Parts: C-alpha cells; structure tokens; sequence
C-alpha cells in the first residue's frame, strides 16, 4: 500500500490470492467511576456495528472475563459506536461523563452505570400577544 | 434603508485519537520491546490530544449554550409585518432545522484514504452536542429574541411587542420613536427583502463559507500526511519493519529498527505540535464568537463595525458545519 | 434613595453569602490549581525521562564509558545526547505555547479590570450577569478574582400598553418609557423599574395626525398650564 505495508499475497502452491490485514480493529474506551468507590466498567467500541462485535474483538479466544462484554443484555448502540456495560433509561440528565453524539453517561442508584441522552435545559414557554408588556416591580 | 449582512466563524475542529503502539510498532512484538526502551512519550502525546479534544468541546458548549432555558417557537412568524419564517424551524417539514440552516449545512463537503488511517491506530471521535441539539439552542435564540427582546440575557424574559422592540432599538441608535412608527411597513418591506436577498445569495454556488472549509481540509491533510509518511526507510535498509526482521541478526535488525522508530516518533510528535498550535487559533476564533454572541444577541452594542457596517439594531444566530454565522 | 437601606442590606447579605460559599470546600477556584498541575507534571516528567536508554547499551553514562573504546563509547554516547536534546526541545515547545495561553488570560485580565473596576461597562455579560454597577478586585495564587455586583429585575407585572395617544388630532409619543394601562387609566413608566407617572406635555412629544399610526388610542393630556 501507501504505507508500505503488504496487504496482499499469492499462495506459492496454489496461485490462489490472500488478503492479510490486522488483527486490531480501532479505538476502545474504557468508562469507570472511579477506584475509590467501586470497580466495574462499561466499554465503547467506537465505529463498530454491534450486530458483528465479536468478529471484531476474536472474543472467542480471549479470557472468560472478556466474553462477559462482547454481548449480553446490555447492549446500546449509539452513534459513536457499541457500547456494553451500561443500562439504557428514558429520563434526561445533566451530563456527568461525556460518552459522545449526545449520549452521557453516569453512576446512578446498589449503584449501577447508566447512559442517558443529555439534557439541553429546561422546559419554558413565554406567549406573544401584539398589546400587552411585561414590566418589573422589584429588584 | 434596511441592510441585512452576514459573517461566518469557525467554532471547533475534529477530535483526533492517535495509537502510538499500532501506529509505530504494527503487531511485531520484537517492535514492542524496542518501543518500551523509549519510556513515557507515547503517554505524552494522548495528554496533548486529550487536552484539544476537550478544549473542542468546551468551545461548542460556552459558545452556543447561553440561556438557561429552552423556549418553544411560536405557532405564528408574523410579527407586525416582519417575516420570521425563513429563520426558524418548519413544523410541517420533518427537519428539525430553518430553511437558511438547511442551505448552510449543504455548502460544505464534509468528505482507501480512511481504511489506512483506521488500521495505523488514527481515530477521529464524534462531537459531544449534535446537529439537532445546536439547532435546538439557536432556534430558541430566535425565538426569545422575537418575544422578548433584550432582557432574557439579563435574566428572566420579559414580554413586549416587536414593533415597540424595533422603537427602543431606534431610540439607541439616535432616533425618535416617531420615524418607526410612521413609515413601519415600509420597514417590514425591506427586511422582507433583505431577508430574500440573503436566502438568494446562500443558494447559488459560492464561496462565501470557505473559512469552515478550510478547517476541514487543513486536518484532513494532516492525517494524510501523516499516513504517507509511513514509507520512509529513514537510512535504513527498508521501510518494511518485518524484512529486516527476516534476514539479520538481533544486534544488527536492534540497530536497524531504532531508526525506524526515532523518525516515525519525531513524525508524530510534528503532527502533535501542528495541531496544538491550530487549536490555539481555533480556540481564539470560538472566544470572538461567544463573546459576539453576548453582545450582539442579547442586546445591542455600540462599538463601531463589531456586528456589521451600519449602526447596529439586532442580530440572529444560525448553525453551520463546525461554526456559526451571525446575520 | 427612597430604599437606600434595603440595598445597603442586600449588598451585605451577598457578601456574607460570598464569604460561606468561599468557605466551604469546592472547587471554584479551579481554573487555578490546573496551572500548577501542569507546570509539575512537565517537570516531573522531564526528570523521569533520564532513565532512557534511547536504543544504546546503557541509561547510565558512566557505565558505556567504563567498558568501551573512544571509538565505539562516543557512537553509544551520541544516541543519549539526542535523545535528552529532543526531549528538553518537546519541553521548551510545550512552555512556549502554555505561555501564550496564559498571555491572553492576562491580557483581558487587564483590560477587565480597566473596564469594569475603574469604570462602569455598558457591554453586555462583559462583567457579571444584569446590569452592571461596580466591581472588585481580589489577588488570588497566580491570578485575580473580581467581584462584580449586579442589578437583577424581579417580580414581572402583565400590562396593556399602546405605542401612542392622540388628544385632539395630535399624535403623543413618550420620551423617555412606555404608556402602561394600570386597569383604570393610562400613565407612563419607565422599562426598568414600575414608577407610573401622569402623562403630561413635558415627557411626551407631537408627531403629526393619529391617521397613519397602527394601534393608536385616545385620551387625554394634562398640561401644566391653567392656574
Ligand atoms: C505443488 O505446486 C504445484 C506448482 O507447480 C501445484 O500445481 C500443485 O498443486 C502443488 N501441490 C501438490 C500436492 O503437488
Ligand atoms: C449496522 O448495520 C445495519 C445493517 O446491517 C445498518 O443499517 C446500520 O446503519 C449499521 N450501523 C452503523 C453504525 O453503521
Ligand atoms: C422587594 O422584595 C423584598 C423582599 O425581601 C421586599 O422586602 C421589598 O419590600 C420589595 N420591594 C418593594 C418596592 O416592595
Ligand atoms: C413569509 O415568507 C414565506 C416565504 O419566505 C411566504 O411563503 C409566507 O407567505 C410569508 N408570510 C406572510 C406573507 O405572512
Ligand atoms: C401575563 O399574561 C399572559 C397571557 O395572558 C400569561 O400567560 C402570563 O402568565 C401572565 N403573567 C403574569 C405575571 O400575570
Ligand atoms: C391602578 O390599578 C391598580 C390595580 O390594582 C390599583 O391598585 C391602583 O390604585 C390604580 N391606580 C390609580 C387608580 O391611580
Ligand atoms: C393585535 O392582534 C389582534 C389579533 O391579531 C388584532 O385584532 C389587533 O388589531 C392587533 N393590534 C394592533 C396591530 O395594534
Ligand atoms: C377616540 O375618540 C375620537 C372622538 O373624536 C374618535 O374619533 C376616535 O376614533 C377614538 N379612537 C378610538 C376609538 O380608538
């Protein structure tokens, strides 16, 4: 390639053709607390479907202790990618670990890792009418 | 006469990601060994990334998000003759953004060139706020703008009319209220057709955002030179880390492959200062933005040509690609 | 001056409110403490990258010149010698543009205090959050801290209002305010505050007809005249 870097190759025995490509796929990110209250994690495979996880990671020979987050029912896909660990809940929050493409995560209530959409700011409506003002009393 | 202009500023950049250990040493495991010899500056090039990545975020953030609540648009654009439809979000029309927003996310092209940056360990990470939440802040910019006025910066919004808004306006600048309210649709007709006249000029191909494309093609050369750069020998035998491996000894490959590393270190460590020093200008550039937001959004300003040629009355805010621009 | 000491006493509850908030342990004074951090870590780091060998036989200088010839010690001795020069040069690079961060920093801390401790400021969310009144300066460790004072407006009331009146074919405008309808008559006030006046002939002035303004109403005028 560009890179100088093989990427195809032909089988000396049966003139077949190969393609070699790296066994490491992109980015892992790695969420925790913190280890001064607790010690579990979540993880973010960014850029990777997460119908085809596994194939990414070969978590089939990887440690045991690695299988328990290739899939499971804590699966999330969002926008940056596939992230396992966490549970999905419908309320908004303030952000407390930026995640990405809107999505924050947190360690919310036995306490467990959350991942939420952020939340822009509160609700308010103001009506317009064409006669009538608005003037302070106070200060 | 009514003169509506525009002005285009850069916000934030793409956030970069870099793994020194692919990038440098790609699955060798004897490449490994020769890299931990070089201790602590590959953990110093991630701060650095870390920290612009970071600093894209809070430059997104406290520029766009200044008010502290979210106002909903009215189910009326007609104010008193003027025309508010081109400037905020269609209801019938399933996109979450005005029509101008629409025509300034379509002059910029966002995009085997990243297949080779995904498989050297170079990763670029998604913005934290997304299109529609920065369209969400700035279509209710405009519309606290049009149903309360100057006084949601200060605090709580307080209610008035537009046309008596357009009144103070012309009482700061050194006109009565009498010169509004005597020719007023005359002055709806003009802002009409200046908002026209600027709906006209966005749609035909220009070049009128080229410091948003800019941005995008400066990094996007970056991370291509930095993929090239990968074919350098750098006064060894080759530029392959796994020949010299195959056909030399440990003491003279160990000799062999430490050139490779110094110049591919040296490589990343300019393209971590090029960065750095861009980002100090882009962080320059979201300072000038967030405080014209602040002084031109929120209220009115007489300093002279900060927010346009002519005497000042009120500005609008709209989202583009990595950016803002003010009308 | 009508409510000088209900001021006087709002000014000393913000401080004290000021005073519990500083005491009390947070972390609002932490744009500060990062200045510091990052000024260790450099040097820390500077002196951990001493125990690298850089690809020679040795971290130590005194151990490749105790085993090896002039010819081949000074071949082993130059790799160090690079190496420590690019890595103080990363340091040097990195110094230089923390420097011109912090130049910005200082310099609208300068203009900040020119602007709004000896003066007062019209621009807006320069200096604090409402309208700006006065302001003070506090030294902090490797920094300033201002205190600004504000004028927030408070307890909105809903009004009809009219852009003019017309008494007897004369169009009135108000000079300085707006025409507020209390429920019972028309009087003219301030935006700022609620302080209703009788519309008379001094803060109002004639414009024409009452044909061509839009949303025009009648009334009267007083004059001060008819002793
Ligand atoms: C051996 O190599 C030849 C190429 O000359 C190929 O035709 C053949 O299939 C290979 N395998 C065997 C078992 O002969
Ligand atoms: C995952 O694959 C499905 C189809 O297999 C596709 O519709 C979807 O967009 C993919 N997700 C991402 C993030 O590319
Ligand atoms: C404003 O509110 C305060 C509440 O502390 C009250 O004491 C004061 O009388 C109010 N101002 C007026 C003019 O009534
Ligand atoms: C506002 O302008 C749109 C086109 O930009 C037009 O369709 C609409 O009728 C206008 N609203 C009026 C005239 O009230
Ligand atoms: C003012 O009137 C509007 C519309 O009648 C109403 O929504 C609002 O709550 C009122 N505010 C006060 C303070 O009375
Ligand atoms: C204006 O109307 C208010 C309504 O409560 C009333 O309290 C006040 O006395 C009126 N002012 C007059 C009649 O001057
Ligand atoms: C205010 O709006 C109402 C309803 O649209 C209208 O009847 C009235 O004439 C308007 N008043 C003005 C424009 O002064
Ligand atoms: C006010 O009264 C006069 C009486 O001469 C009348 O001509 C005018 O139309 C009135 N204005 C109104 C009802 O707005």
């Amino acid at each position: 390639d560009v890179s100088d870097f093989t990427d195809s190759v032909r089988d000396p025995k049966t003139s077949e053709i190969l393609d070699i490509s790296p066994c490491s796929f992109g980015g892992v990110s790695v969420i925790t607390p913190g280890t001064n209250a607790s010690s579990e994690v979540a993880v973010l495979y960014q850029d990777v479907n997460c119908t085809d996880v596994s194939t990414a990671i070969h978590a089939d020979q990887l440690t045991p202790a690695w299988r328990i987050y290739s899939t499971g029912n804590n699966v999330f896909q969002t926008q940056a990618g596939c992230l396992i660990g966490a549970e999905h809940v419908d309320t908004s929050y303030e952000c407390d670990i930026p995640i990405g493409a809107g999505i924050c995560a947190s360690y919310h209530t036995q306490k467990s890792i959350v991942a939420y959409t952020m939340s822009l700011g509160a609700d308010s409506s103001i009506a317009y009418s064409n006669n009538t003002i608005a003037i302070p009393t106070n200060f | 006469s009514i003169s509506i202009t525009t002005e285009v500023m850069p916000v934030s950049m793409a956030k970069t990601s870099v793994d020194c250990n692919m990038y440098i040493c790609g699955d060798s495991t004897e490449c490994a060994n020769l890299l931990l010899q070089y201790g602590s500056f590959c953990t110093q090039l991630n701060r650095a990334l870390s920290g612009i990545a970071a600093e894209q975020d809070r430059n997104t953030r406290e520029v766009f998000a200044q008010v502290k609540q979210m106002y909903k648009t009215p189910t009326l654009k007609y104010f008193g003759g003027f025309n508010f439809s081109q400037i905020l979000p269609d209801p019938l029309k399933p996109t979450k953004r005005s029509f101008i927003e629409d025509l300034l996310f379509n002059k910029v092209t966002l995009a085997d060139l990243i297949c080779a940056q995904k498989f050297n360990g170079l990763t670029v990470l998604p913005p934290l706020l997304t299109d529609d939440m920065i369209a969400a802040y700035t279509a209710a910019l405009v519309s606290g703008t049009a149903t309360a006025g100057w006084t949601f910066g200060a605090g709580a919004a307080l209610q008035i009319p537009f046309a008596m808004q357009m009144a103070y306006r012309f009482n700061g600048i050194g006109v009565t209220q009498n010169v509004l309210y005597e020719n007023q649709k005359q002055i709806a007709n003009q802002f009409n057709k200046a908002i026209s006249q600027i709906q006209e000029s966005l749609t035909t191909t220009s070049t009128a955002l080229g410091k948003l494309q800019d941005v995008v093609n400066q990094n996007a050369q970056a991370l291509n030179t930095l993929v090239k750069q990968l074919s350098s020998n750098f006064g060894a035998i080759s530029s392959v880390l796994n020949d010299i491996l195959s056909r030399l000894c440990k003491v003279e490959a160990e000799v062999q492959i430490d050139r490779l590393i110094t110049g591919r270190l040296q490589s990343l460590q300019t393209y971590v200062t090029q960065q750095l020093i861009r980002a100090a200008e882009i962080r320059a550039s979201a300072n000038l933005a967030a405080t014209k937001m602040s002084e031109c959004v929120l209220g009115q300003s007489k300093r002279v040509d900060f927010c346009g040629k002519g005497y000042h009355l009120m500005s609008f805010p709209q989202a583009a690609p990595h950016g803002v621009v003010f009308l | 001056y009508e409510n000088q000491k209900q001021i006087a006493n709002q000014f000393n509850k913000a401080i004290s409110q000021i005073q519990e908030s500083l005491t009390t342990t947070s972390t609002a004074l932490g744009k500060l403490q990062d200045v510091v951090n990052q000024n260790a870590q450099a040097l820390n780091t500077l002196v951990k990258q001493l125990s690298s060998n850089f690809g020679a036989i040795s971290s130590v200088l005194n151990d490749i010149l105790s085993r090896l010839c002039k010819v081949e010690a000074e071949v082993q001795i130059d790799r160090l010698i690079t190496g420590r020069l690019q890595s103080l040069q990363t340091y040097v690079t990195q110094q230089l543009i923390r420097a011109a961060e912090i130049r910005a920093s200082a310099n609208l801390a300068a203009t900040k205090m020119s602007e709004c401790v000896l003066g007062q400021s019209k621009r807006v969310d320069f200096c604090g959050k409402g309208y700006h009144l006065m302001s003070f300066p506090q030294a902090a460790p490797h920094g300033v801290v201002f205190l600004h004072v504000t004028y927030v407006p408070s307890q909105e009331r809903n009004f009809t209002t009219a852009p003019a009146i017309c008494h007897e074919g004369k169009a009135y405008f108000p000079r300085e305010g707006v025409f507020v309808f209390n429920g019972t008559s028309w009087f003219i006030t301030q935006r700022n505050f609620f302080s209703p006046q009788i519309i008379t002939t001094d803060n109002t002035f004639v414009s024409g007809n009452c044909d061509v303004v839009i949303g025009i109403i009648n009334n009267t005028v007083y004059d001060p005249l008819q002793p």
